[PDB]
């Protein structure tokens, strides 16, 4: 029974799980786009979002610096977090990362995901795009919406 | 426990060929609009994704040369500039990565 | 097996015997060795028995081919297209005479299990039984527990 | 030939519009059933010994302590009635039962995830689809017109009620947790073994 | 490798049988196969039938026009004596004419109450391509037939069969040929129900016309028997009554089918072609 | 790798030192790779139906060499002989008579004639000859290895032929079975003058650029565009 | 060993007469000695039976099994061969007529057990066979209807004879 | 005078004859170089047959995914039917419902759906009554429905289609969809087209109108099965492309006095753009509302 068990069991145990996520998070901050097994990227995505929130507290904040020190193994990333990533998202209240499933990797056919920090310099990922408004179904719904405006106005 | 008797081919076919054992037909396959290759609806196109990764790898190799060592992550934003392009006013005060290539059509300067 | 073999119903060729009797055997082909111990009986049959048989059965055409062979054979062909090959290897003249006459009297139909020892195209003279054959009729064809003048 | 879901082919502009449109109709469909006694209600009969009125579908909010004037504590479960309406009435003859049946519906749910046949049933009734539908055995004098809303004040304090629901699923469990356990040549039907609990 | 020859030879014959079954060779004419002598086969054909055929006439019966044309083309291309072969066209006309009139006289005598349309349809069935080709094949006619194409086309085989009947007519005269028609063509309706040979539509219409000619009242249909009427497998017996007198009764899964069968039963009785009628007499005239 | 250089480059990278082989025996060739002196068919030749002297003189020099090996040779008879060889060779295609075809055509011609039609059915017929064939050119090679001297004669043939090629399944893929069509062909014939058993055999055909395009094929064809890797971008 | 499958493409048919309907082209192709078990390969071969060439390629492309890539290459080779060498017009106008796996020539290796017993492990190989036919995929036989069932049952009743009598 | 069944036979025979006549114009096989200029498979060249091969045949060369999704073709930049023979060498592009700008594809679907309604209504009424097909109005797809202008018999002036009658029309239309009939197209001179529609005065007027617009006096004809109609633009390849099809309502257009023109209206969605049952109902309502051509 695993009712309400939010966290996955990974690696060699609890401590190993955090270190596995920390290594993935450290790679994401440096590269801004990494690809790994889907479950691990999904497990790490929450920490990636929360790390940006600590970066918004500022480097002067002692608790935030302690968080960045632990979660960022490579210390040169800590300045990047507070001075690059955090200011980038100053306006946004969330949704810092986007996660997309990519084809299963050849060796073990593991389900794979790509996760990136929105706004990176890297070439854009081929995001899924909703159908054009000009399509037949959308045009029929656009006409319906316009009529409901006239009826509402009356 | 050892088997009491040899299982006949008749019995084994019923087991091996049961619908539960057969590969299910997939209905979520589609054609990628950009490249025309096949993809699943919920998965990124393999052909298009590899195209992005190839260019991303070249840019990362260029970033490595500029940094020229480990633990040298910059404290400013990065901008990729292709041949025939000049730094924008918005893209000023940022690390500039120069690619000896024409900007890909899918990669749009912002 | 009966289950492991085919079967058929008792039959005749072209209703043979209804208007006239026609001998179904039409051709006998013998292969006999000039030299060969196994053909001794066949050679003797050709010398003293084939000619008398040929006259008795003018409807049958008999081909005797003398050639080197280890197993002398007689091929019997019938009007219905049946072909029946038999071996006369090392058979005496009497045994060959018996086999040849047996072929002459056969119809050419497959010698397989015959389901019934009788065949008729008119099994009934008075009408085949049906469930109403021995049931009396009722006034106005009323059914059990049916009410007239509904 | 391929599968589709409601917003598969909708554009960015039409996803918010359609979500509003189907939500406004639902709110207006539930507000049109708020006056059943002026919408040609079925005959309202007095209660008679041996009568069986309908029940309702409620959502289990949780539990709370309750104290009585004698100083005893009682834990109670809060059951909230959400969008409960009568859906169908079946007479004794057609129901294949001694008592007539009243079908009642529970929580409102999305129309985009319901079968076409179910969607057609609710379209005639004029109500948003429900999550659960239960059958109550009633007498002929307790029949309520389909579409009538049922409220929590259908029950009164001091009354007793049977409550039926699906139990928390524990999955495949062993004899110890399932049954509390730590020779005719065969196992009897009904023997307590490991299985879905 | 085991020393020996008999087993290997026997297995070779075994493999040849499979090689035949796997690829069954294309059927060929009997005349091409071994142990064939045309003149002897022609003589046995007559004696087998107990007929004194004229060999010159009988040989001409098997010569088809198509064969003569094909032979000429072969001779011309392979340039090599005038051929005077007479086709069986003349003989087949005489045989076809005699067979049609001979069968008509036979049927009219047996079934005086049969209408001319019924008699014609029976004569067409007895002389039909189906019946005649079946009889000809089982009498060795196809083996002696000279044709360009094998297996002999149904039309060519039927023409040759009547040509043989024409040769018999000239050889032994009309009386002898009639017994040949009786023994091989009249027998072909053994076991067959009238309407299996003579195909009719709307029997009830034909019955009403025949009753009118006899001045009988129009038949009335009534339900003599009924069972399981409201089931997928019902049974109905329908009786036809003239002046409230039963003339026929027929079963059917539906009332309409039973009524149509009753009409067929009535027609069989009227035409004297019932299932239990006196059988055909084959006793030698005496 | 198919090329020999790549094979020997792979062999040196594998340490597989293959020693060469010297033997008294050598491959014995009965024909040559190509035309000794290509005969450019004058443009407009089909339209009609000092340089000429110089070209004709070369044929007169060559015809003498052919006469030396075989004195009883007449260039006048060759056009009739060449026509017969041409017709017989093509007739062998109808019935896949390869052993007979080898006598009529050289080892250079044989692959071209029969390779493509290995699993096809060819129906070809020589309907008529519109104008008499004449020997346009006569050349002769210089002394080659093994003392082999070859003589090549080019014959211009304008004839009416019929060709219908069926595929492996009996379905018509080219031509018409009976419709006669007009064909102008320049056919080079070769003979090993040294070989005591050499005979005049069809060698090759000459296709001038002005030659009109051949009959269109029945089926439609798709010529695929560049198959590009993900990184590579298509360029018009 | 046996290599009949390769020879089937070499069959040459007589030219068809104009009346005859156009005979669909047939292409036979296979890959020998694949490093895979025929049992596992059978499911992949079964899956694409009766599919169009494009539908089969699509299903195999997104199949995780190792055999799927191998079969996909064989199918692409067969498609290219059909148009190029077998006079097939449209490459898409092909369907999987026959698709099966066969036991290859296997290698036996000395293997070990946890108690020191000596064992033979077989390194399994297999063959994949495919036959492509020109044309659209034959429509799947529809489900037997109630009307068809009733007709069959009534036919059985009507075929009943009086058993073991004159 | 020709009866309904007889009139169709005459139309088909004249349609078949002209179709054969156009094929005979090129007796021999002639090859055209069609170059694919689409986003995918760039640089592909099709050596198709002149006047026989169609865009669909080019799609068959590429893949089945092109055949299933190619609703329309852009031949030299002009909307082309999938089954319309390619006259000359040109550049070809394939259009789908989900293209960024499927305006041309949407018009072709609307025209083909309207034509499908003409066939249903023409054959739905009893023999005694006479149905005359005036035209198919060109209505933007954002209007909510497609329509066909039909002049019903005088005896039916009072009669108005009931809810049950409308359902009958849809069942006939769905029967047309189930038949999966190709949309055959013939571009004939005005003279030939006028002969086929001589019986109907409305068609003759329309034929002369369209013929005048073109300088070569060529009119586009389309046939569904045995039903021939005049169309202004290309049509979708097959009727099976439609999945949801309904005849929403029939509206009478003033002025009724000169003639009673009834606007039969319907709405439909293709298989590619299937809508949910709930969304389909919303589209159905607005289709019932009368559409005014502008
Ligand atoms: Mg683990
Ligand atoms: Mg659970
Ligand atoms: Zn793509």
């Amino acid at each position: 029974i695993s009712h309400g068990r939010v966290f996955r069991r990974m690696g060699l145990g609890p401590e190993s799980r955090i270190h596995l996520l920390r290594n993935l998070l450290t790679g994401l901050v440096r590269h801004e786009r990494i690809e790994a097994p889907w479950a691990r990227v999904d497990e790490m995505r929450g920490y990636a979002e929360k790390l940006i929130d600590y970066g918004k507290l500022g480097d002067t904040n002692e608790r935030a610096m302690r968080m960045a020190d632990f979660w960022l193994t490579e210390k040169d990333l800590i300045p990047k977090l507070f001075q690059v990533l955090a200011p980038r998202y100053k306006d946004q209240t969330g949704g810092y990362t986007r996660m997309l499933q990519i084809p299963n990797r050849s060796l073990d056919r593991a389900k794979m995901a790509v996760i990136e920090y929105k706004g990176n310099c890297l070439p854009p990922l081929p995001l899924p795009r909703r159908d054009s408004h000009l399509t037949l179904l959308n045009q029929l719904l656009q006409g319906l919406r316009q009529d409901l405006r006239q009826s509402q106005e009356a | 426990a050892a088997p009491k008797n040899r299982r006949t081919i008749e019995v084994n076919r019923c087991r091996r060929r049961n619908p539960q054992k057969l590969i299910k037909v997939k209905n979520n396959i589609d054609v990628c609009p950009e490249c025309g290759h096949l993809k699943q609806k919920h998965v990124l196109c393999a052909y298009c994704y590899e195209k992005v990764c190839k260019e991303t790898a070249e840019i990362r190799r260029q970033i490595g040369k500029q940094e020229g060592g480990p633990f040298k992550a910059p404290t400013i934003e990065t901008v990729v500039l292709y041949t025939g392009e000049t730094p924008s006013e918005q893209d000023q005060g940022k690390r500039i990565i120069e690619r000896d290539r024409k900007r890909p059509s899918w990669f749009t300067q912002n | 097996t009966a289950r492991g073999t085919p079967s058929r119903f008792l039959a005749s060729v072209l209703h043979n015997g209804l208007g006239r009797y026609v001998q179904q055997l039409q051709r006998l082909s013998f292969s006999v060795s000039r030299d060969g111990a196994s053909s001794r009986g066949a050679r003797e049959f050709v010398e003293r028995e084939v000619i008398d048989f040929a006259r008795r059965n003018p409807g049958v055409v008999i081909y005797v081919n003398s050639r080197p062979c280890c197993v002398p054979r007689v091929v019997a062909e019938y009007l219905n297209g049946a072909v029946r090959e038999e071996s006369i290897h090392c058979k005496s003249v009497e045994e060959i005479s018996t086999l040849v006459q047996k072929l002459a009297d056969q119809s050419g139909l497959d010698v397989i299990r015959i389901r019934k020892p009788f065949h008729t195209d008119n099994p009934s003279i008075q009408g085949q039984w049906h469930p109403f054959t021995n049931k009396p009729t009722t006034f106005r064809g009323l059914r059990p527990r049916e009410v007239q003048d509904p | 030939k391929s599968g589709t879901w409601w917003d598969e082919h909708l554009s960015e502009e039409n996803v918010p519009f359609i979500k509003q449109l189907v939500s406004d109709e639902d709110k207006a469909q539930l507000a049109s059933k708020l006056c059943p006694l002026k919408d040609e209600p079925w005959p309202i009969h007095p209660w008679e010994p041996g009568s069986f009125r309908v029940g309702l579908i409620a959502l289990k909010l949780g539990m709370m302590p309750l104290w009585t004037k004698d100083g005893q504590k009682h834990v109670v479960t809060l059951l909230q009635v959400q969008d409960c309406h009568v859906l169908k009435y079946t007479s004794k003859e057609n129901c294949n039962g001694k008592m007539a049946t009243l079908s009642v519906g529970g929580k409102t749910v999305s129309r985009f995830r319901k079968a076409t046949s179910i969607l057609e049933f609710y379209r005639e009734l004029g109500l948003p689809p429900k999550q659960t539908v239960k059958i109550f055995n009633i007498t002929d004098n307790a029949a309520i017109k389909p579409g009538t809303p049922l409220y929590a004040a259908h029950f009164r304090p001091g009354q007793y009620v049977d409550v039926t629901a699906k139990t928390i699923g524990k999955g495949f469990q062993g004899v110890m947790k399932r049954w509390g356990f730590k020779d005719i040549g065969r196992v009897w039907p009904g023997t307590k073994m490991p299985g879905k609990m | 490798v085991k020393k020996g020859f008999r087993a290997a030879f026997r297995f070779q014959k075994e493999l040849e049988r499979q090689r035949l079954l796997r690829c069954p060779p294309p059927p060929v004419r009997r005349s091409e196969k071994p142990n064939w002598d045309y003149h002897a086969e022609i003589q046995a054909f007559g004696h087998r039938l107990q007929e004194n055929f004229s060999l010159d006439l009988l040989k001409t019966a098997f010569v088809n026009s198509c064969y003569i044309k094909s032979e000429e083309a072969k001779r011309q291309q392979l340039g090599i004596v005038l051929l005077n072969l007479k086709s069986n066209q003349e003989l087949s006309e005489q045989g076809t004419s005699f067979s049609q009139t001979c069968l008509t006289q036979f049927l009219e005598d047996e079934y005086p109450d049969m209408p001319t349309e019924g008699i014609k349809n029976l004569v067409d069935f007895l002389t039909g391509e189906e019946v005649v080709c079946h009889v000809a094949r089982n009498l060795a006619v196809e083996q002696l037939t000279l044709s360009e194409e094998f297996p002999v086309p149904p039309a060519v085989l039927q023409q040759t069969f009547f040509a043989v009947i024409g040769a018999l007519l000239q050889s032994s005269g009309p009386e002898r040929t009639a017994l040949f028609i009786r023994d091989f063509l009249i027998t072909q309706m053994t076991g067959k129900e009238l309407f299996e040979m003579w195909k009719i539509i709307n029997p009830m219409g034909l019955l009403v016309e025949e009753l009118k000619k006899r001045n009988v009242s129009a038949p009335e249909s009534r339900l003599t028997r009924q069972s399981g009427g409201t089931t997928a497998l019902p049974l109905y017996f329908v009786g036809l009554y003239c002046d409230k007198k039963l003339i026929a009764e027929g079963p059917g899964e539906t009332v309409l089918v039973a009524e149509e069968e009753a009409a067929r039963v009535a027609l069989r009785k009227l035409y004297g072609f019932t299932e239990n009628r006196r059988p055909w007499n084959y006793s030698k005239p005496k | 790798f198919k090329t020999e250089k790549e094979f020997m480059q792979h062999a040196r990278k594998a340490g597989l030192v293959i020693p060469p082989e010297k033997s008294d025996r050598s491959i014995h060739l009965a024909c040559t790779a190509g035309i000794f002196d290509a005969y450019v068919p004058p443009e407009g030749d089909a339209r009609i139906s000092t340089e000429r002297m110089k070209k004709t003189m070369a044929s007169q020099v060559s015809i003498r060499r052919i006469k030396d090996y075989d004195a009883n040779f007449k260039i006048k008879d060759f056009p009739e002989k060449a026509k017969d060889i041409f017709i017989e060779a093509h007739l062998c295609l109808n019935n896949s008579d390869h052993d007979r075809l080898h006598t009529l055509v050289t080892e250079h011609c044989f692959p071209d004639m029969t390779w493509d039609i290995k699993y096809k059915t060819v129906r070809w017929s020589f309907v008529e000859s519109l104008e008499p064939s004449h020997v346009v050119q006569v050349r002769c090679s210089s002394m080659m290895n093994q003392g082999n001297v070859y003589g090549q004669i080019t014959v211009r043939m304008h004839t009416r032929q019929t060709l219908a090629i069926y595929d492996r399944f009996g379905r018509l893929m080219y031509g018409q079975e009976d419709v006669p069509k007009d064909v102008l062909e320049y056919v080079v014939f070769e003979k090993q003058l040294t070989n005591p058993y050499g005979s005049w055999r069809m060698h090759t055909k000459i296709v001038p650029p002005w030659a009109p395009p051949k009959q269109p094929i029945l089926k439609t064809v798709m010529i695929p565009g560049p198959q590009l890797k993900p990184e590579e971008e298509y360029e018009e | 060993i046996s290599r009949k499958w390769e020879k089937k493409n070499k069959i040459v048919y007589p030219p068809q007469l104009p009346g005859e309907p156009r005979r669909p082209a047939e292409i036979y192709h296979c890959r020998r000695q694949i490093k895979y078990s025929k049992d596992k390969m059978w499911y992949l071969a079964k899956l694409i039976r009766g599919m169009s060439i494009d539908q089969a390629l699509a299903q195999l492309e997104f199949n995780d099994k190792k055999g799927a890539k191998i079969i996909k290459e064989v199918l692409l080779e067969a498609q290219d061969m059909a148009v190029r060498d077998h006079n097939v017009e449209f490459r898409s106008n092909l369907y999987i007529a026959e698709s099966t796996s066969g036991r290859g020539q296997c290698l036996k290796r000395i293997r070990y057990h946890g108690r020191g017993r000596f064992g033979i492990m077989e390194k399994v190989y297999c063959h994949y066979f495919v036959k492509l036919v020109e044309g659209p995929p034959p429509p799947p036989e529809p489900p037997k209807t109630a009307v068809a069932h009733a007709k069959e049952y009534i036919q059985q009743l009507r075929s009943r004879t009086i058993v073991h009598t004159l | 005078q020709l009866s309904p069944t007889e009139l169709t036979e005459m139309r088909n025979d004249l349609f078949n004859k002209e179709k054969a006549r156009q094929l005979s114009l090129t007796p021999r096989t002639e090859k055209i170089e069609v170059k694919h200029v689409g986003k995918t498979d760039p640089g592909t060249v099709f050596v198709m047959n002149k006047n026989i091969s169609t865009p669909y045949s080019c799609a068959m060369h590429l893949s089945e995914w092109y055949c299933r999704k190619s609703i329309l073709a852009l031949v030299d930049g002009q909307p082309w039917d999938m089954y319309k023979p390619l006259t000359k060498s040109c550049e070809i592009k394939f259009l789908t419902f989900k293209d960024c700008d499927p305006g041309e594809v949407n018009k072709a679907y609307w025209r083909s759906c309207a034509m499908m309604m003409g066939c249903v209504i023409e054959r739905a009424f009893k023999d005694e009554y006479m149905v005359n097909l005036v035209r198919a109005p060109e209505v933007p797809v954002i209007s909510g429905a497609f329509c066909y202008d039909v002049v019903l018999d005088s005896k039916l002036d009072e009669w108005m289609p009931t809810k049950e009658n409308l359902r009958s029309f849809t069942k006939d239309a769905h029967a047309l969809i189930y038949k999966d009939l190709p949309f055959e197209t013939l571009e004939v001179e005005a003279k030939v087209a006028l002969e086929i529609f001589q019986h109907s005065k409305y068609k003759v007027d329309f034929i002369e109108e369209k013929a005048s617009q073109n300088p070569e006096r060529i009119v586009k004809l389309h046939r569904i099965g045995d039903f021939i109609d005049v169309s202004e633009g290309p049509l979708i390849p097959r009727t099976s492309i439609c999945f949801q099809y309904e005849v929403s309502a029939v509206h009478n257009l003033q002025p009724t006095q000169p003639s009673l023109i009834r606007r039969f209206q319907g709405v439909s969605l293709p298989v590619h753009l299937r809508a949910h049952f709930t969304i389909w109902d919303k589209l159905l309502e607005r289709s019932r509302k009368m559409v005014t051509e502008d």
